[PDB]
């Protein structure tokens, strides 16, 4: 046991300012099976600042064991379909203690309820925004009040506290971060590390108005992917929830689903293109010498997909939540709460009516998660258990007989403590017996059946140090193993294998942390069972005629009955491998089925291993269970803080990988930045119609310089016309009365890009706007979405006049004879508008009386002349200025 | 446009939104002895805030109302439509661009001087609109207000010039060009190193992101419909050093499927 720092003191003496200038972190809190109600917390330092607590039996009246009374709560399951979540009953006005802590939050609720007069229950729930489904919530954290926007990841240790006579919600929001070439856990600066909540009554409300807008916002933002993918959202809508029980892909999100399992396939079938470039690239990574020259090629690839995981997993894994959490409310609103919460897990359902879970299995589940309370009779009957006798038990029962009627939870709970006792004693008493005395003849076996590659994994790997070490390690092992083979061969193996070791030879750093924590979550993943198919039962022969009988990658979990093998085939190239894997043993290969069922049969009856797994049937030819794992899915299971198990499973350090999610978060949150600063957005449309205005003027220049003319002649934009192919020419007026008109031929393209540049624009105005007596109303008023944009053309427009404006009066100031190109532009600009000019053919007879009795000033239509117009676009824009920027417009309309 | 018989001069917009806007020579000589508190008063009467105009016959002036400080032009000719563009930082004083003369002031704490010839300079919103010299060395201003430049270029052998501070303290520099040839060796000298950016596209715009920073430098139409022109610039990073062409970087873009979508480090392109 680790010895533990006396500055819990300190942090007893003011538990705001430690938790505000030190990381309190909860994993211990994790990885301990069922914590009693009960018992003593202390911290323990690892590092600057950082501080992890423990559960202990020492008593406080030793204080140098730097310990306190306290309650804990136990950690509740990660898979969404729970209907038994984790209570603890604690005092109003405590006495007894005045402390709560849980394990850590990951994609969970802490949930704080008043029961009675006198007694507050408290809720781990493992589904995401629980505080809807509970009544009479007082205090609540949920997901959203810990998780860093714009992602997936979260984490955040949450505790209680008994301060100025009242219980107080205390959340301490973390990260995991790189710190070079480690990890270390810290407090997160980007927001306020603390936060604190009272006894309050609203609290239901307040969520879920939030949830409500939250979930339109989601629905929003994959509209719109779907939308950037061309899938048509036609008829995606909720389906009223009718009858039955929680399930995924429940008709009611149907739809939801299979959109974001489609909208998931066109960027999956996409990635595997660079999947596979990437696979050989590693395979020619291990065969060179010159590894620096492909390695930064690896990097590069790795960044251009992490972009694309940043980018659109966030997406769909928060609308699988926020569906799940939709279709749960509406479970209570029809059915109540009692249909949403229950008492305890022994009235059996799930969902299937069974699921044949391997006893091995339900109790290494029934012992990794509490599920209910723990009253102080089982910590008796723990702390008893060698005096303590049971009915219908003795010493000579086999240790799946007592799982077995342990699962039966007839027992009380002292009996249930003191048969769990004698299980994890006799369990670990057998597997050394029967497994670490023997790891050496299992090799030799192995060799001289005729094995072509071999990798022992660590012996000492536990992801518990506390009950039966040994087997509940298995069930996520070999699941993320048969991800690592099926997805990178012998260096997955390989890369694997040492990530085991390294996190056993250094048990208490960062990574090894991470990964205990992130191995447990696939013992009850409901997307694992959405990855499975359970078959029949075979004997051992018939497994092996199987394998001889699949085509491409195949994987095969035997799940025996207190235990579980791996085992399967690759094909892809260097002929057939055929791989065995025992999560006590090693992993194996072989070139031919021949081999591979004489190691197998050796292995499991030769030396009766089969029957200490518990294995079905007789003695000799025992029959397994398999069950033909689908890889495509089981590797895209959630972890946690955002990790697939694939992530784990990977070439590279944990602390790379998490390094490559924070820079290419630093470059598109960077990016964002761009996207939508709607000032730069329209700066630019003004840079690029002034810019037109100058090439336009340049043009109009230099055709008024190779002809003769002078600032009488105006270009009437209007007119420009292709005289045949390749060539251009332009007509002009004297801007006086006289009907004088002369054409120019041009050659000059601007003449006509600069009218379509213009038109563009114009017909916005011409869309969101209608001219009235001499003013322009917003179409649909200014609370539509319209004058977002329609005033976002006006400004570049009366940029344009204003850019004309204060050239000719530049020219003016140092010269003479402008050729005052903004009476023209307002001229077009009027007639466009109004629609007297327009697109298509016009008789130029027409469209030139138009202009002309346009200059010539009187009314031409809608009861105004150009000059107005050329105001009320003025009026409207500097108004506009407000929604485009706010006012306050410095440097331009206070004159 | 109204004056009250104290000297302030109003805008009355179309909606009746009475604007304090400049104060006249008569009100600047009765206020004088303690005009900066007068100013600060007058601009706490009306909810007013930005620049207030001393306006005058041979000399005018500036009142930043968010500040303390005056700035006064002296005797510089009226009717030239003098623009004030806003409050230097890192060196004293302000900046005023003439648009009549095309010649930018630098308006000191205690004078005035004529820093260069820019043939425009604008501010919009946060952001300034900048444009190139009658010399071509373009090298952006610090001001308080604005978080984002624009560039462009026009002249011989036109170089744009970054400092290292300028870079940390612009979010966004935009570089922009037009079609007419400037110059084939048109030179970016970037000060920063470029082990740090990361090279990315917009649908048209290419990007060049710093991750130490959030500092985006975009390059207007390296894609799209003015790709075609296969003109564009060169860039100088400190670092190796080298000259690298946008051309080179695009196809390092084109070699690899990130020619959907792509991002990559600079080191392995300049190295290419």
């Amino acid at each position: 046991p680790r010895q533990g720092s006396a500055d819990i003191h300190q942090f007893v003496t003011d538990p705001v300012l430690f938790a505000k200038t030190h990381t309190v972190s909860a994993e211990a809190l994790v990885r301990s099976g069922r914590l009693p109600a009960e018992g003593s917390a202390q911290l323990v330092k690892v590092g600057s600042g950082l501080y992890e607590l423990e559960y202990t039996e020492q008593s406080a009246n030793d204080i140098s064991s730097s310990s306190i009374p306290a309650y804990f709560l136990g950690y509740n399951g990660p898979n969404q379909a729970n209907a038994v979540p984790a209570y603890v009953d604690i005092p109003k006005r405590t006495i007894a203690g005045n402390f709560l802590f849980t394990g850590t939050l990951s994609g969970g609720s802490l949930v704080v309820t008043s029961l009675d007069a006198n007694t507050f229950r408290v809720y781990h729930d493992g589904r995401v925004n629980s505080s809807l489904l509970y009544d009479n919530v007082v205090m609540a954290v949920d997901y959203k009040d810990y998780q860093i926007a714009g992602t997936a990841e979260g984490l955040a240790a949450a505790y209680m506290q008994y301060v100025n006579h009242e219980w107080q919600l205390v959340l301490q929001r973390q990260e995991y971060q790189r710190d070079g070439q480690m990890l270390r856990l810290r407090l997160r600066d980007d927001e306020e590390p603390l936060s604190i909540q009272v006894a309050d009554s609203q609290v239901v409300e307040r969520n879920q108005a939030q949830f409500v807008a939250y979930r339109e916002q989601i629905h929003q933002q994959l509209k719109k992917v779907a939308t950037q993918f061309e899938v048509s959202i036609s008829g995606v809508s909720d389906g009223v929830y009718t009858e039955g029980e929680f399930s995924p892909d429940h008709p009611a999100i149907a739809a939801w689903a299979k959109l974001c399992a489609e909208v998931y396939d066109r960027i999956n079938a996409d990635t595997k293109q660079l999947v596979d470039k990437r696979n050989k690239l590693y395979e020619n990574r291990r065969n060179t010498i010159r590894r620096d020259l492909i390695n930064q090629q690896i990097k590069q690839l790795n960044i251009t997909l992490e972009y694309y995981k940043a980018q659109y997993d966030t997406v769909l894994r928060e609308a699988g939540f926020v569906e799940q959490s939709w279709l749960w409310q509406q479970i209570k609103a029809k059915n109540g709460s009692a249909a949403v919460v229950r008492i305890d897990d022994t009235a059996i359902q799930g969902g299937g009516k069974q699921r044949t879970d391997s006893v091995g299995e339900r109790y290494a589940i029934s012992e990794a998660y509490q599920r209910g309370a723990r009253g102080t009779g089982f910590s008796d009957g723990l702390r008893n258990f060698r005096e303590i006798e049971i009915p219908g038990v003795d010493d000579k029962m086999s240790a799946l007989e007592m799982k077995r009627l342990f699962l039966e939870g007839k027992l009380t709970s002292e009996q249930q403590g003191a048969l769990s006792g004698r299980i994890t004693e006799t369990s670990r008493a057998e597997y050394i017996d029967k497994v670490l005395r023997q790891t050496a003849v299992f090799s030799e076996d192995f060799h001289d059946a005729g094995s072509v590659f071999d990798r022992l994994v660590p012996q000492d790997f536990y992801l518990s140090l506390v009950g039966d070490r040994s087997g509940g390690r298995c069930y996520p092992l070999v699941r993320a193993m048969t991800v690592a083979l099926a997805s990178g061969g012998e260096a997955g193996i390989n890369s694997l294998v040492q990530k085991l070791f390294f996190a056993s030879a250094d048990p208490q750093a960062g990574s090894s942390t991470l990964l205990r924590n992130s191995l447990i979550k696939l013992h009850s993943n409901v997307e694992a069972v959405q990855a499975s198919t359970e078959l029949g039962q075979f004997g051992l022969s018939e497994v092996v005629s199987r394998l001889a009988a699949t085509t491409g990658t195949s994987m095969f979990a035997l799940n025996t009955q207190n235990h579980s093998m791996m085992v399967g085939s690759t094909v892809t190239t260097e002929g057939r491998r055929y791989y065995f894997y025992d999560p006590n043993v090693g992993i194996f290969a072989f070139d031919n089925t021949k081999s591979l069922s004489r190691a197998m049969e050796q292995h499991l009856v030769g030396r009766r291993l089969a029957v200490h797994y518990g294995s079905f049937g007789s003695k000799s030819a025992p029959a397994f269970n398999l069950i033909e794992i689908d890889t495509g899915k089981m590797a895209e299971v959630p972890v946690g803080n955002g990790l697939n198990v694939a992530d784990l499973t990977r070439f590279e350090e944990l602390s790379s990988v998490i390094g490559q999610r924070r820079q290419v978060e630093q470059v598109m949150s960077a990016q964002e930045r761009i996207t939508e600063d709607l000032q730069l957005s329209t700066a630019l449309q003004a840079f690029d119609a002034e810019q037109w205005g100058a090439r336009f003027e340049a043009a109009s220049t230099r055709l008024a310089q190779e002809h003769q003319l002078d600032s009488r002649w105006l270009p009437i934009i209007a007119t420009t016309e292709e005289q045949g192919e390749g060539r251009y020419r332009v007509q002009f007026i004297n801007r006086d009365q006289p009907e004088q008109t002369r054409w120019l031929d041009t050659d000059d393209s601007t003449f006509v890009e600069f009218r379509r540049f213009v038109d563009e624009h114009m017909s916005v105005l011409n869309e969101h706007f209608t001219l009235e007596s001499g003013r322009m109303r917003p179409r649909g008023g200014v609370g539509e979405a319209a004058p977002v944009d329609g005033l976002n053309a006006g400004f570049a427009v009366q940029a344009l006049i204003q850019w004309f404006s204060d050239k000719n009066r530049h020219d003016a100031a140092n010269g003479m004879a402008s050729p005052d190109l903004a009476t023209a532009l307002k001229v077009h600009s009027y007639l466009n508008f109004v629609q007297m000019v327009h697109g298509g053919v016009q008789d130029v007879i027409k469209v030139t009386a138009l202009v002309r009795t346009a200059l010539r000033g009187e009314v031409v239509a809608a009861q105004t002349s150009f000059k107005e117009f050329a105001l009320s676009l003025g009026h409207t824009v500097n108004e506009g200025v407000g929604v485009l920027f706010g006012g306050a417009m410095i440097g331009l309309d206070a004159y | 446009r109204l004056t009250t018989v104290k000297g302030e001069i109003l805008l009355r917009t179309h909606d009746g939104k009475l604007q304090l806007v400049a104060v006249d020579k008569d009100w600047q000589q009765d206020n004088l002895v303690r005009l900066s508190q007068a100013l600060a008063e007058v601009a706490g009467q009306w909810r007013v805030k930005g620049v207030l105009t001393l306006q005058g016959d041979d000399t005018q002036g500036w009142f930043d109302v968010g500040s303390g400080q005056v700035f006064s032009i002296g005797g510089i000719p009226a009717t030239d439509n003098l623009r004030f563009i806003g409050i230097a930082v890192g060196k004293k004083g302000a900046y005023v661009y003439n648009p009549t003369d095309q010649m930018l002031y630098q308006v000191k704490e205690s004078g005035a001087q004529k820093l260069n010839h820019y043939a425009d300079v604008e501010r919009i919103g946060s952001s300034l609109l900048l444009q190139d010299g009658g010399k071509g060395d373009l090298s952006p201003m610090l001001i308080a207000g604005v978080d984002s430049v624009v560039l462009h270029g026009g002249a011989g052998s036109d170089t744009y010039r970054l400092s290292q501070t300028m870079w940390s303290y612009y979010r966004t520099v935009v570089i922009d060009n037009d079609d007419p040839n400037q110059v084939l060796d048109r030179l970016i000298i970037l000060a920063v190193d470029a082990e740090k950016i990361f090279v990315s596209r917009h649908e048209d715009d290419l990007m060049l992101t710093d991750s130490v920073n959030g500092t985006v430098l975009v390059i207007r139409k390296v894609f799209g419909s003015q790709a075609v022109t296969h003109r564009h610039l060169q860039i100088d990073l400190e670092g190796s050093s080298s000259v690298i062409s946008v051309d080179h970087l695009v196809k390092g873009f084109t070699r690899l499927g990130t020619a959907n979508i792509g991002l990559f480090e600079l080191p392995w392109a300049i190295e290419l």
